């Protein structure tokens, strides 16, 4: 790409979720969720192979289907109230179908078929911006209308989606599924407790996001999508075995570190309104979740796998990849749990 | 985990880059025949399209 | 109006059922999305008439042109997927599951 | 209608064994159309009389899982009389677990779903004594 | 929830109101823990670029541990803005409503009767 | 400054830099033709600068100190114990081999990174390009088995289509009993020891397939060993070149900011050979591997990055 | 009991149950055909349930 | 919303239309107009859940403006009788009705 | 002329099936083409002009790209029309059957609400201002340029984003 197109497809991408927020109109959010949609593609799709091509349709064709659920329930609410704006006294029907147009958009189950094919289609950048930046206005949408929500389904398709992710994310040798999986599970804690306290769902996924890219990067950072090819880190960059441990180990929810804590205050969110047994349930299930991330730290850190020959020239050079905010982002995570009343 | 269904399932590349079946560049083939005015009235000139 | 209006909605959910119900071809779920696009548009047209709110006359607009923008990038797409398969079928893009 | 599924507990255990059985029935009849449903959908057969088949196993052993509970606790509720006893669940559901196993040629999976479908059972009776409330409205 | 509250202004940092809280110590546990975080940021991009650790950046350094203090007092000033703000709409309410609170006072163990469990 | 997009939009593009002689040159033959003197004399006469073959320690002369390393750093592999026994169990052939394919892939990208950055041509010999002749040599005979072969392919599946062919190559020829005469005529009794098969399979390979498949990217100039001497012949037919069929025609600056960027990047060039394909001639073992890798990080000028190294005599250590 | 029953009834029950539904669940063929029809029986099912409800 | 940016700065680019009485480009008022005015006037000051229920009458009102259901259901009343009647023998429509009348102006 | 308008809405219906039934892009797009003229005719019957010549325009436009494309990738050596299948068939008739049946019942299950066949044609228009002057359609349209300068420049972006996304999803 040359920069004049870089210039505006990125500033499309920013424009599109800052669109969607800075907005009343229900019409102007639709128009930029229809931005990020469209300017997300030529990124999917750059190194252009059949990979590519293949992940740019799934996702068009699945988000352009979800954008037209939403502006059937923006024009029946129009044709309701003369209002583009879901005031209360509206109908429960036309909610639900924006709730399940936006759980497609997401990636939440069971409209979770297409996120981890994507995510292994394309390269570890728009993996990020995939899962952390298009997550955001969707998530704007909801939050806009959190009191109109069914809190049946809302908790059934969170649930569906912990399950669905945990299971998912067990047997990925792909670690582009991996984080796709936990996407999934970590959209399910949000979407739960969004009825309640909706400024839990925006901790979360702040943690979600401050954990997952510099998770990103370290795969960045030597190509890596495979555990073979991760495993191959005690001689290539041994220096971030600590941070990928911690941070694995943050996502799942485990104590000391911050990832246990949107877990812990949404479930006590959940406990004050009775939700009891679906908060066991998906706190039950977040283990299995955890599962293959120690699975994971096992094969690259604890029990150093064997190298190659060609190996060695990689420790001959030299590298320049750490960004800066590496350091930041990991250490953010892993070590601010004290500061959780700073939070919430 | 190797279901029944998954066995056949060989991995990907590291590339991302699948070695395909190259298609045919069956191109599109004309008479531009005697009949034709352009031609002179006995001129077969068999030729092939790419559009 | 309530019975013109039932039928646009009934219009737009046969175009969704046929978008989601796939067949071979991919073009023909991107009409199905221009269909969904018309019926919206006159619905919307049909409720700012009715009302008489020339305000929201904009909105209609908006959407054919955000929805001809979706037909673009979707027909871009699908010489991608015509350069790549020869045969702009949907059942040949199953290499991502491995 | 959800008055006919609500119509489970308007008379207690050991009271009306067959309207308790055939409701029991069709609910799981209703989840077993669901499960086959996305076993067809997803991972397809070689032919629509294959699927069907799929179809009508699923449904049909979803079905004798619901009648075997209900009917397994409405007569150990009528049996030793202990209507407020999830016991009577417990052992409708280990009926239940030891039918998916019968269905489906496995004793591993008999005493698996046992166990799990009677503990689910004996939770769900004390949900419905206790008042417990999935799905809650928020009230904070 | 407290977004709706009145004289709330939009994406504003520090109210005037929250002039009137007593502001941090600047030696508060957690600005000195931020600090740590600051430093220990400082010591993980070394090790990750193959430089000295403790050695090479003191300037990197220096400006981490800045830039988390300079920060976390900033946000903690509007955090113990916000939940003074929680206890005074609280206060407000319940002196508002009175009958959903009553004055309660409870009896002492001589009056009151609790039943004995033996262990035995 | 480092290279970027904003070095880019300042200014330091790629073609304002190319003007006649911006051009990669590679010769190639067999074991003994007289390369090394015809590449000097052509970077002489021409303006290039002349690159060498790229043996086991490249990446060694490039990085630090620019020494030679002990066997065990630099791969763990030789050429002498290749050649006095080449069907060892210890499979040192195919580790030698892929070792000079990522040598030579090395050397093309620091090539083109001299290219890209200044403008000045570029000699080579013997580059990635015809790295599979000796691969070809050693399976026809009994040397490797056919895993390390596929091996190798793949490898060069995810390298190769990254870089640019060269705009020429100079192969020059001699009959096998020749090319065994100038090497009994060389002095070393390792590659004395070695058959005229493996020479006659070198032949056929680079006649066969390197020459065809680069004439359609690339200005072939077949020469022989009496053309290979007179090299200002090489040099004058060289100037006198139509540098037509190739993909360097549809180059703008940004491809070539690109393939810079790939090639600025020596891990990213590297990536694709180190790839966890666990093969028994190329692993090595985590104890071994964890060995190797302390006692380099337990060298001088090694266990930090290159500025900052107090043993060495690097300064200014505490504000870079 | 110590080394085959307590090792099949509360840890290898686990396994086998968690990793076999991890197998039925997740081993899918990437076509958005299945997906949709998927998609179209959720929608089914939760306008269905918005219609008991009410 | 989310991010009340335009609060922030005063400026109005999309919330000055976003319901019907809301300044059409010549002043021709949209039908509920006063409906619309009446209920927002009506919930203001008060959020949500208080004025779902303070100000349900003029929702109502409104929302009869509006979907206009139950005139639909007095007339067609009102026809299903007349019908009745007229196929009964028991009515006649008067001259005003039929098509013969005196027009006013 | 009174039940104009529900023939107009249910041959929109009509064509909305057949194009879901998705037969090859050349019917399709007919059949969008018709859908779009009869929404076109609709629109004006509520009492609007550009913006149902405008829909049809637009679409006209797509259609020809349309057919421009499945003509190069979405072509097979038989279209397969509708008649070509007797289950797409039979799926159009149906789908016809039932819209009659089930029109024919919420003319039964309710009085009136959902739709109303004995009262039809006295609900249309809704409060007509019968003296008036600056009141069509396009004098909203034209506001994009006068109280709702944000869609007009949100669209225009659109469009000149699309064009760089098309040359490099193309590229
Ligand atoms: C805990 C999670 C550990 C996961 C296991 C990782 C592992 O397998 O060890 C690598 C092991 C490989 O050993 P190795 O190849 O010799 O290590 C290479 C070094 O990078 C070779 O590095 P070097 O010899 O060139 O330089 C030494 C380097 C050595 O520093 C390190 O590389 C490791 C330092 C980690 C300290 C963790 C302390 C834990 C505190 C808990 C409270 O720097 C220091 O001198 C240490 C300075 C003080 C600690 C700095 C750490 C700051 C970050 C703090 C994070 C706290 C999180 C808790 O395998
Ligand atoms: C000691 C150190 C403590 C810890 C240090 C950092 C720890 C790192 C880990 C943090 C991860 C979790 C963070 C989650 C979080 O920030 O809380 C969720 C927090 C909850 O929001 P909320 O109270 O439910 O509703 C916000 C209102 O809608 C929006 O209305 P508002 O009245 O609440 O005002 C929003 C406020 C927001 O500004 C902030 O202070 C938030 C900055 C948080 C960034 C993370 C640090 O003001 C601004 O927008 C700043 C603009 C300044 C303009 C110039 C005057 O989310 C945000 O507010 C993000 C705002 C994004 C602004 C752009
Ligand atoms: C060192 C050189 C830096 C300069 C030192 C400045 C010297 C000075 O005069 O000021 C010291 C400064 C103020 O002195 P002060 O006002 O005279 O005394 C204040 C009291 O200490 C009052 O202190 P406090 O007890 O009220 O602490 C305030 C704050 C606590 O704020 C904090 O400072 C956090 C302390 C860390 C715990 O919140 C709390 O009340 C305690 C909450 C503790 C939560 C810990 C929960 C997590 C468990 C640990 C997880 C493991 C770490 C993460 C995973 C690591 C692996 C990656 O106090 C300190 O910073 C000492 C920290 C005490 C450590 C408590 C550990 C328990
Ligand atoms: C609640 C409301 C608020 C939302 C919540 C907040 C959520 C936080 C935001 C969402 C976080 C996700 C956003 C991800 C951003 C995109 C990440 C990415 O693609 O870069 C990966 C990037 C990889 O770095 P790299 O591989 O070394 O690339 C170096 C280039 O090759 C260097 O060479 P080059 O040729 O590619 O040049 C790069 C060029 C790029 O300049 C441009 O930006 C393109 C525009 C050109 C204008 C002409 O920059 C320049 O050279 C100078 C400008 C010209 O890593 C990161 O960006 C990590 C930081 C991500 C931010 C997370 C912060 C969360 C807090
Ligand atoms: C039309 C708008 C969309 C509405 C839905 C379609 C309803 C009509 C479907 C009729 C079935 C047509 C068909 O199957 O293809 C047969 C034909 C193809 O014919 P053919 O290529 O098989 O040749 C037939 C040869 N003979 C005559 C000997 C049998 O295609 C069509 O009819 C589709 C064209 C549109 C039909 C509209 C007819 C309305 C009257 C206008 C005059
Ligand atoms: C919902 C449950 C669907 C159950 C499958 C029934 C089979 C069927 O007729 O629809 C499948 C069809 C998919 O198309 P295809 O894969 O090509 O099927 C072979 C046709 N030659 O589906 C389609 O092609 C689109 C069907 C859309 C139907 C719209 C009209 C609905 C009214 C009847
Ligand atoms: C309203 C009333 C609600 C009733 C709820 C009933 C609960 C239904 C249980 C979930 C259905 C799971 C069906 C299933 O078994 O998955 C099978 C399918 C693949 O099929 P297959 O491998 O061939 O079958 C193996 C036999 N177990 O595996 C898959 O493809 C995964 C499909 C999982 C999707 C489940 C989502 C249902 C919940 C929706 C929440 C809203
Ligand atoms: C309160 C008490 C609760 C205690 C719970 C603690 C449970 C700990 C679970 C650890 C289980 C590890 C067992 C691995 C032993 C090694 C067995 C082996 O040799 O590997 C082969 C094994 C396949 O064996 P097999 O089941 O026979 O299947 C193949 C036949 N076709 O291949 C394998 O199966 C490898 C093992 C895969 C593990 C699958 C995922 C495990 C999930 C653990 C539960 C997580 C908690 C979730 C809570 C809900
Ligand atoms: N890829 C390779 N695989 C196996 N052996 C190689 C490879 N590359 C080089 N060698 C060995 O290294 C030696 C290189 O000799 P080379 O052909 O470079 O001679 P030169 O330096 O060009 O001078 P001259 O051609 O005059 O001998 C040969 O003996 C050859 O066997």
């Amino acid at each position: 790409m040359n920069p004049i197109t870089l210039a505006i497809i990125y500033f499309t991408i920013f424009l599109g979720p800052v669109i969607t927020m800075s907005s009343t109109n229900l019409m102007l959010m639709w128009v930029g969720l229809e931005f990020s949609l469209l300017a997300i593609i030529p990124m999917l799709i750059n190194k252009k192979n059949p990979r590519s091509t293949e992940a740019a349709t799934k996702y068009f064709v699945t988000q352009a289907t979800a954008s037209m659920i939403i502006l059937l329930a923006i024009v029946l609410n129009y044709k309701q109230l003369g209002t583009w704006m879901f005031q209360q006294q509206t109908n429960g029907l036309i909610l639900n179908m924006t709730l399940m147009a936006l759980s497609m958009k997401l990636g939440l189950a069971p409209f979770h078929f297409w996120l981890p094919e994507v995510t292994q289609g394309i390269p570890l950048h728009m993996g990020l911006i995939l899962l952390t930046w298009q997550k955001i206005a969707p998530l704007s949408i909801l939050i806009q209308i959190y009191p109109l929500l069914n809190s049946t389904i809302i908790l059934m398709l969170a649930i569906t989606s912990i399950f669905m992710g945990a299971w998912g994310g067990l047997n990925q040798t792909q670690m582009r599924k991996i984080m796709a999986y936990s996407s999934i599970a970590h959209m399910g804690w949000m979407l739960a407790i969004l009825p309640y306290n909706p400024s839990l769902t925006l901790l979360n996924l702040m943690i979600y996001i401050i954990l997952t890219a510099p998770m990103f990067m370290a795969l960045m950072l030597n190509n890596s999508m495979t555990i073979n090819s991760i495993s191959l880190l005690w001689n290539k960059t041994p220096a971030m075995l600590t941070m990928i441990s911690l941070m694995l180990l943050s996502l799942g929810g485990l104590p000391p570190l911050t990832g246990f804590l949107p877990k812990w205050i949404i479930i006590t969110e959940l406990m004050k309104n009775n939700c009891l047994i679906m908060a066991t349930l998906m706190a039950m299930m977040a283990l299995l979740n955890l599962f293959f991330y120690t699975r994971l730290i096992y094969s690259t850190s604890l029990t150093m796998f064997p190298t190659n020959n060609n190996s060695k020239m990689m420790t001959h050079q030299t590298k320049t990849k750490p960004n800066l905010m590496f350091s930041t982002l990991a250490i953010m995570s892993t070590m601010t749990l004290p500061l959780a009343p700073q939070l919430i | 985990y190797p279901s029944k269904e998954t066995a056949h399932w060989k991995p990907p590349p590291w590339n991302d880059v699948d070695i395909l079946k190259e298609k045919a560049v069956t191109n599109m083939t004309l008479n531009f025949g005697p009949q034709h005015p352009a031609a002179h009235g006995v001129l077969r000139l068999v030729l092939e399209l790419s559009g | 109006m309530p019975s013109t209006f039932f039928n646009l909605t009934m219009a737009f959910s046969l175009s969704l059922l046929g978008t989601l119900m796939f067949r071979s071809h991919l073009m023909s779920t991107l009409l199905c999305l221009e269909g969904m696009v018309l019926s919206l548009f006159i619905m919307t047209s049909v409720t700012s008439l009715n009302s008489n709110s020339m305000s929201s006359m904009p909105i209609p607009i908006t959407i054919l042109v955000f929805a001809a923008c979706e037909a673009a990038v979707g027909l871009a797409l699908l010489v991608k997927v015509s350069n790549t398969y020869g045969t702009d079928y949907v059942q040949n893009l199953n290499l991502l599951q491995c | 209608v959800k008055r006919f599924f609500e119509s489970y507990h308007e008379v207690p255990d050991g009271t009306q064994c067959h309207r308790k059985t055939y409701i029991t029935t069709a609910l799981g009849g209703i989840c077993g159309i669901i499960g086959s449903a996305y076993s067809v959908s997803l991972n397809p057969a070689d032919s629509t009389l294959e699927a069907v088949a799929r179809v009508g196993r699923y449904t049909f052993t979803a079905a004798a899982i619901g009648a075997m509970f209900g009917l397994t606790t409405c007569v150990s509720a009528q049996v030793r009389e202990k209507p407020d006893d999830p016991l009577n669940y417990f052992i409708g559901g280990c009926a239940g677990g030891l039918t998916l196993g019968a269905r489906t040629h496995s004793y591993g999976t008999a005493a698996m779903g046992c166990v799990y479908m009677g503990t689910a059972a004996a939770l769900f009776k004390i949900g419905k004594l206790e008042g417990w409330e999935l799905f809650p409205t928020p009230k904070v | 929830m407290m977004n709706g509250r009145p004289g709330h202004e939009p994406l504003k940092f520090l109210p005037d109101e929250a002039r009137s809280l007593p502001p941090p110590k600047l030696n508060d546990p957690r600005l000195v823990y931020m600090g740590l975080l600051g430093y220990c940021t400082g010591l993980m991009d070394n090790m990750l670029r193959m430089r000295p650790v403790m050695r090479a950046g003191l300037h990197r350094q220096l400006l981490f541990v800045t830039s988390f203090v300079f920060a976390g007092y900033f946000y903690l000033k509007r955090q113990n803005y916000l939940y003074a703000v929680k206890d005074h709409d609280m206060f407000g309410y319940i002196k508002l409503h009175p009958e959903d609170f009553p004055e309660k006072e409870k009896k002492t163990y001589a009056e009151i009767l609790e039943p004995f469990h033996p262990v035995r | 400054l480092r290279y970027g997009l904003l070095a880019a939009i300042l200014g330091d593009k790629t073609t304002k830099k190319l003007h006649e002689y911006s051009r990669v040159i590679t010769v190639d033959g067999n074991i003994c033709s007289g390369k090394n003197k015809l590449a000097k004399e052509i970077a002489q006469q021409l303006g290039m600068k002349h690159y060498p073959e790229a043996g086991i320690q490249y990446s060694s002369t490039t990085t630090g100190d620019g020494r030679p390393l002990d066997i065990e750093f630099s791969g763990s592999c030789s050429l002498e114990k290749f050649y006095d026994d080449p069907k060892s169990n210890d499979g040192n052939s195919y580790r030698l081999q892929s070792w000079l394919y990522a040598s030579r892939l090395l050397q093309y990208a620091d090539a083109l990174e001299h290219l890209l950055s200044t403008g000045q041509g570029v000699v080579l010999e013997r580059s990635i390009y015809s790295d599979f002749v000796f691969l070809e040599a050693m399976y026809n005979q009994g040397y490797i088995r056919k895993q390390c072969v596929d091996h190798y392919n793949e490898i060069k599946r995810l390298t190769l289509p990254e870089y640019l062919p060269p705009h020429a190559v100079i192969y020059i020829d001699v009959p096998v009993p020749e090319v065994q005469s100038r090497i009994q005529k060389k002095g070393d009794p390792h590659e004395m020891k070695v058959t005229s098969a493996y020479l006659q399979d070198i032949e056929n390979a680079y006649k066969k397939t390197f020459l065809p498949k680069m004439s359609e990217m690339c200005e072939v100039l077949v020469y022989d060993s009496w053309e290979a001497e007179d090299p200002t012949k090489v040099v004058e037919d060289i100037e006198y070149l139509k540098y037509n069929k190739g993909p360097w025609l549809k180059q703008d600056d940004w491809t070539f900011h690109y393939l810079r960027m790939l090639v600025q990047d020596k891990t990213e060039v590297l990536n694709y050979t180190t790839i966890p394909v666990y093969l028994p001639e190329i692993t090595i073992g985590a104890h071994q591997g964890s060995r190797i890798y302390n006692s380099f990080r337990e060298l001088p000028g090694r266990k930090y990055a290159p500025g900052y190294n107090a043993e060495v005599g690097d300064k200014w250590i505490w504000l870079k | 009991l110590d080394l085959i029953w307590l090792e099949k009834t509360i840890p290898k029950s686990t396994s086998t149950l968690h990793t076999n539904m991890t197998t039925l669940t997740t081993n899918q063929k990437g076509l958005i055909k299945l997906y949709f029809m998927s998609f179209l029986i959720n929608i089914i099912l939760i306008i269905i349930l918005y219609s008991i409800n009410l | 919303p989310f991010l009340d940016i335009q609060k922030k700065l005063g400026i109005s680019l999309d919330r000055h239309f976003m319901f019907l009485s809301a300044e059409q480009p010549y002043k021709n008022a949209a039908r509920c107009h006063a409906f619309e005015k009446e209920w927002i006037e009506c919930a203001h000051g008060i959020g949500g859940t208080r004025a779902k229920k303070e100000c349900k009458i003029e929702f109502d009102d409104f929302e009869e403006c509006l979907l206009r259901y139950k005139t639909m259901r007095r007339m067609h009343d009102i026809k299903k009788q007349r019908e009745k009647l007229m196929k009964e023998g028991k009515y006649t429509p008067p001259p005003h009705h039929s098509g013969r009348e005196e027009p006013r102006p | 002329m009174n039940n104009y308008i529900f023939v107009l809405s249910s041959l929109f219906l009509v064509g909305c099936l057949g194009l879901a039934l998705k037969p090859s892009p050349i019917y399709g797009g007919l059949g969008l083409i018709v859908s779009g003229f009869v929404g076109c005719l609709m629109v004006l019957g509520f009492g609007g002009s550009f913006l149902g010549l405008m829909v049809f325009l637009i679409y006209l436009g797509g259609m020809l790209v349309v057919f421009g494309y499945t003509t190069a990738m979405a072509t097979e050596e038989y279209p397969e029309t509708w008649g070509s299948n007797w289950l797409i068939l039979g799926f159009l008739v149906l789908g016809v059957i039932m819209e009659v049946f089930l029109i024919c019942v919420l003319n039964y299950y309710d009085e009136v609400g959902v739709i109303n066949l004995d009262g039809l044609g006295d609900w249309l228009m809704y409060e007509v201002d019968d003296v008036g002057v600056m009141l069509e359609g396009g004098i909203g349209v034209a506001a994009m340029y006068s109280c709702a300068t944000w869609m007009m420049v949100v669209a225009g972006w659109s469009l000149f984003a699309g064009i760089f996304i098309i040359i490099e999803i193309t590229r």
